[PDB]
């Protein structure tokens, strides 16, 4: 089939280690991922009474950060106050500082409610949750179930049978965007499809790159407002961008239709850009490219801001080269040799906003290829506006565009905040904008030669992105997923009362680890790693054969016809095949696999009757 | 310096030793054997296969009934056998893989093992609710266990690779007497019959005895070139048996002070892993490395027999008190049973 | 070392000082014992095959 299937609950035992040896099995780690912290709470709020409390509280808060007004504010506060505080408080039953309350009281009493007021609780409540509350959550069945999850994560390995293709929706120079669902979970994305031949031909493996790279600094934080990446994998042929869907087209194909816009609809696009930009530019990258084409819109009319090609990474070394369209750079970038930031988006912006008001740049008076001219007029005619303008906005494009770097929005003060500041925009609150909430102005109608030393080019190419694997679990399959499995194993359990089942065979002695892999003589068995020997067996029976760390001269990882296993070298001249079902579980077993050995060979070295002599 | 004013009175010491020995010798075992009958060739079969183990074996030992065997293994269990039918008692997970040795009490009631945990565990083979269960965990030594046995169901003398050796008491769960002298790991030890005296072995080549009740060393007996691995006492409880690397065994006295007899061919080569006597005294088995327990006229030092029928080390082996049967255990992974 | 050669000496005191028997007595006591019991050894002296457990003995209790 084409569906989830969880591992069995065995498959701790593994996951646990390998999450262990990365650090990973941490209160902070699992509750900000996504599914760490779904899991985390469905075992606070039904199987331990002591953090329910907290649990509730913190959640109530999170609801408490998000309410838009002052007087929904002023009366959620109340409740949590009387409720979680004052209650807890009255029954003995509140731990939490002296400073902690009286932070909220001293506030509350002047009516003074800002979205953080809760901000000491949630530091508290996490050093509630993140002692013997976190540890008994390592010992119960949530957590088995977050290393299910987490083990289906680490062994993604993404093709074109695990998407469904359904139309084109775009050409690029290199390759095609298409719109798929992938068959998993049945989320609706974006496939942007290149061609290492055209890409070779074209010479743009470099803007190839430079997308990949750029676009993993930009897809986390589920920013509204940029077209983002869940994955990418490659082929023998081609490679692939699964990035957010996006039906609406772009605004140069509308500004084409409509024409050019209201004060009021750039506005609302203005708007949607400007938080766009302060994600990358939070995150040190200049985009270099913002123009019509490059914003997409969506079935409703929201936009994203899109191709990354040309962007660029200013935390370490910042980029002086000339890049962009012609008609909207910024004179910093046009300088031969001279170094620049996300100020050149901002001036990228201002020409932008002319464009879709006027119907042109503002450097550009209808010349084609005579990109000079262009230029010439972007560095000495400070650009001219109609009467029509508002003062309001007259002082915003003004401000977007001066030329000198020392003057500008967004550059000497505090970046995105001071653009957002201006009086054109002073009617609009940018927590609505940022929710999406505010009503878009349009809604779109109804719709030879390949090297070796090439591929190697594209190794590391591969990714996925686990805050976005996650989202699209939690928002799709997850719970359906998680009580079908639960169902699963509890009749599992059921079966082995009758069948007389093991009391399990691990516990109570030195077993180091324990699993499934598959041998040969494929043949799938269950293996137990203990301190001298591998045993392993067969289902109904206990182990009757085994391998000893003594006769083992070496683990290597060998290719079993494309396909990745270990290979136990013995002292025989004998050779033991392994296959996992993962890599995390492959990995884990070559590492316990060779300390193993050679701790028990060291061991055995020094005992006098149980090393061989002449 | 001051040391080497009573390092040479230590070694001023060890002649008068040698004088006094000297002075007993007056003629060998050998000598006063060698007008008796030879016990003939001894053509001993193999009567039984206990097969259980996953890997090699490392220790047997025959309880007092002549019927009932513990045996250790590197697969991390216990199993006691029924050498009768061939059947199991019972299937022993330790909660160590490294065991190393075994022992069965003189009851029945308990069996003790021990390895690279340093430590003795026991087992109640009879528990007041039906099951086989861990009665006691006896920690002390700082090297590993490499001997033991019980004298009854509440004492029982462990030897260890730290050079002691020591009596405890099991429910106190301490050492009530503590025996130190070897400078090297101490590989074996023997009860004598009577349970006052105990014989140890070890890698610093030499056999000490000891007094139970007084917990100090009477005797000790060099002449091994290398590691003592097994001892055993003989029936009366007036000599004993070594099994060494240097491949040989030899049989030390008592009341002599000294060594009687040496056990050896030049076709022999590899080292001895355990002994033990026959019920008279007569025969001396002997388990070797290279996979063959031999028998020897103890009183004459002939070979009178060979036991071959294991593909790896024989490990260690055991005659019956009944004198019925020898077990031999191996790293084949096989118990065989021995008439 | 200092105490390590003392503690050497007065054990050495305790060996050296029991009263022992010459080996002619030594061996002769050990061949003795061999004779009186070579009767009531099995290895030596078969038993009945219907009395032996891995021969031919039925009962057992």
């Amino acid at each position: 089939s084409k569906k989830i299937l969880l591992p069995e609950p065995s498959i701790r035992s593994v996951m646990q280690k390998y999450l262990e040896d990365r650090g990973e099995v941490t209160f902070e780690k699992i509750f900000s991922q996504k599914l760490g912290y779904l899991l985390f709470r469905d075992f606070c709020l039904k199987h331990l009474e002591e953090a329910k409390p907290l649990v509730e509280f913190y959640e109530e808060i999170k609801k408490y950060e998000k309410l838009e007004t002052e007087e929904e504010r002023l009366v959620c506060s109340r409740e949590i106050f009387d409720t979680y505080i004052m209650k807890e408080l009255l029954a003995c039953s509140h731990p939490f500082s002296k400073s902690a309350i009286e932070h909220v009281q001293g506030h509350l009493v002047k009516k003074q409610v800002p979205p953080d007021l809760f901000q000491p609780y949630i530091e508290e409540i996490c050093q509630n949750l993140r002692g013997d509350v976190f540890q008994k959550f390592i010992e119960s069945d949530k957590f088995t179930r977050f290393c299910q999850w987490k083990n289906v994560e680490l062994n993604i390995h993404l093709t074109m049978n695990d998407f469904s293709v359904h139309r084109i929706i775009g050409r690029g120079g290199f390759g095609e965007v298409y719109g798929c669902r992938k068959a998993d979970t049945g989320k609706m994305y974006a496939m942007k499809c290149l061609d290492k031949k055209r890409i070779k031909m074209k010479q743009g493996e470099t803007l190839a790159l430079n997308e990949r790279i750029m676009l993993s600094l930009v897809s986390t934080g589920d920013c509204p407002f940029i077209v983002c990446m869940s994955y990418a994998f490659h082929t023998p042929d081609k490679l692939s961008f699964i990035l957010d869907l996006m039906n609406g087209g772009d605004l140069h194909y509308h500004l084409s239709q409509h024409g050019v816009f209201s004060e009021a609809d750039m506005r609302f696009y203005a708007a949607e850009i400007i938080l766009g930009l302060e994600h990358m530019h939070n995150r040190f990258v200049v985009y270099r490219d913002l123009k019509p084409a490059n914003i997409l819109l969506d079935e409703h009319g929201h936009v994203r801001i899109s191709d990354l090609g040309l962007a660029c990474d200013f935390s370490k070394k910042k980029p002086h080269a000339s890049v962009g369209t012609h008609g909207y750079m910024a004179p910093e970038v046009l300088q031969k040799g001279v170094a620049y930031d996300s100020s050149a988006d901002w001036f990228s912006l201002g020409c932008m906003l002319f464009k879709l008001l006027r119907g042109h740049s503002p450097f550009r008076q209808h010349k084609t290829k005579d990109k000079h001219e262009i230029d010439r007029m972007t560095l000495t005619m400070a650009v001219e506006l109609p009467d029509s303008f508002s003062p309001e906005l007259r002082s915003l494009l003004e401000g977007l565009l001066q030329r000198d770097v020392n003057r500008r929005l967004g550059c000497l003060g505090r970046g995105a905040q001071e653009v957002k500041e201006s009086p054109f925009f002073r009617s609009l609150d940018w927590q609505m904008v940022f929710l999406q909430k505010y009503p878009p102005p349009l809604i779109p109608p109804r719709g030879i030669k390949l090297l070796d030393s090439d591929q190697e080019l594209y190794r590391n190419f591969p990714l996925t992105i686990s805050e976005r694997w996650q989202q699209e679990v939690a928002e799709t399959v997850f719970d359906t997923i998680n009580a079908e499995t639960d169902r699963l194993e509890a009749r599992k359990k059921t079966k082995n009362k009758q069948l007389g089942h093991e009391e399990d065979y691990a516990l109570g002695k030195d077993c180091i680890m324990h699993g499934y892999m598959s041998k040969m003589g494929w043949q799938r068995r269950y293996f137990y790693l203990f301190p001298n020997r591998l045993e392993w067996r067969g289902e109904g029976e206990a182990p009757q054969s085994l391998l000893t760390m003594e006769e083992i001269q070496s683990v290597e990882e060998t290719q079993i016809k494309e396909r990745k296993c270990l290979l136990l070298k013995i002292r025989g001249g004998k050779q033991f095949v392994l296959q996992c079902d993962s890599d995390p579980e492959l990995v884990q077993w070559k590492k316990e696999l060779r300390d193993a050995y050679r701790e028990a060979q060291q061991l055995v070295q020094r005992v006098p009757k149980m090393k061989n002599k002449p | 310096s001051e040391l080497d004013q009573l390092r040479q009175e230590a070694e001023q010491l060890k002649n008068q030793i040698r004088d006094a020995r000297k002075a007993c010798a007056d003629a060998t075992l050998s000598q006063i054997t060698n007008n008796i009958d030879p016990v003939g060739r001894i053509q001993m079969r193999t009567r039984r296969t206990l097969r259980g183990h996953l890997a090699k074996i490392y220790a047997m030992h025959w309880g007092t009934d002549s019927r009932l065997l513990v045996s250790a293994s590197q697969d991390g269990k216990l199993i006691i056998w029924d050498s009768y039918t061939t059947n199991k008692v019972h299937a022993i997970p330790l909660r160590s893989s490294w065991v190393m040795t075994c022992a069965y009490a003189p009851s029945g009631n308990y069996v003790a093992c021990g390895g690279l945990d340093n430590i003795c565990s026991i087992y109640n083979l009879k528990t007041r609710e039906g099951n086989v269960r861990v009665s006691r965990e006896l920690a002390g030594h700082t090297g590993y266990l490499s001997c033991c046995r019980f004298l009854d169901d509440n004492q029982i003398v462990t030897s260890s690779g730290d050079t002691t050796c020591a009596l405890w008491d099991i429910e106190t769960g301490q050492q009530t007497t503590t025996f130190t002298g070897h400078t090297g790991d101490v590989m074996s030890l023997s009860l004598a019959p009577d349970t006052r005296l105990f014989v140890s072995g070890a890698c610093d080549a030499s056999a000490k005895l000891w007094d139970v009740r007084e917990g100090m060393c009477r005797q000790t007996f060099t002449g091994h070139e290398s590691d003592i691995n097994a001892i055993c006492f003989f029936p009366n409880g007036n000599a004993f048996a070594t099994g060494s690397d240097d491949a040989t065994c030899r049989l030390f006295d008592l009341r002599a002070d000294q060594e009687l007899m040496t056990y050896s061919h030049d076709n022999i080569i590899c080292g001895i892993t355990s002994v033990s006597f026959s019920k008279s005294g007569r025969l001396l088995l002997a388990g070797y490395d290279d996979f063959n327990c031999n028998v020897w006229d103890a009183l004459k030092a002939d070979r009178a027999g060979v036991l071959a029928g294991h593909d790896n080390r024989v490990s260690c082996l055991g005659v019956t008190d009944d004198g019925m049967a020898v077990a031999t255990g191996s790293w084949d992974s096989f118990l065989k049973i021995w008439n | 070392s200092i105490a390590q050669a003392r503690k050497l000496v007065e054990q050495l005191k305790m060996e050296a000082n029991i009263d022992r028997i010459k080996v002619s007595k030594a061996a002769a006591d050990l061949m003795a014992y061999c004779e009186a019991h070579a009767k009531e050894d099995p290895l030596l002296t078969p038993v009945p095959a219907s009395e032996n457990p891995f021969r031919e003995k039925k009962f057992f209790c």
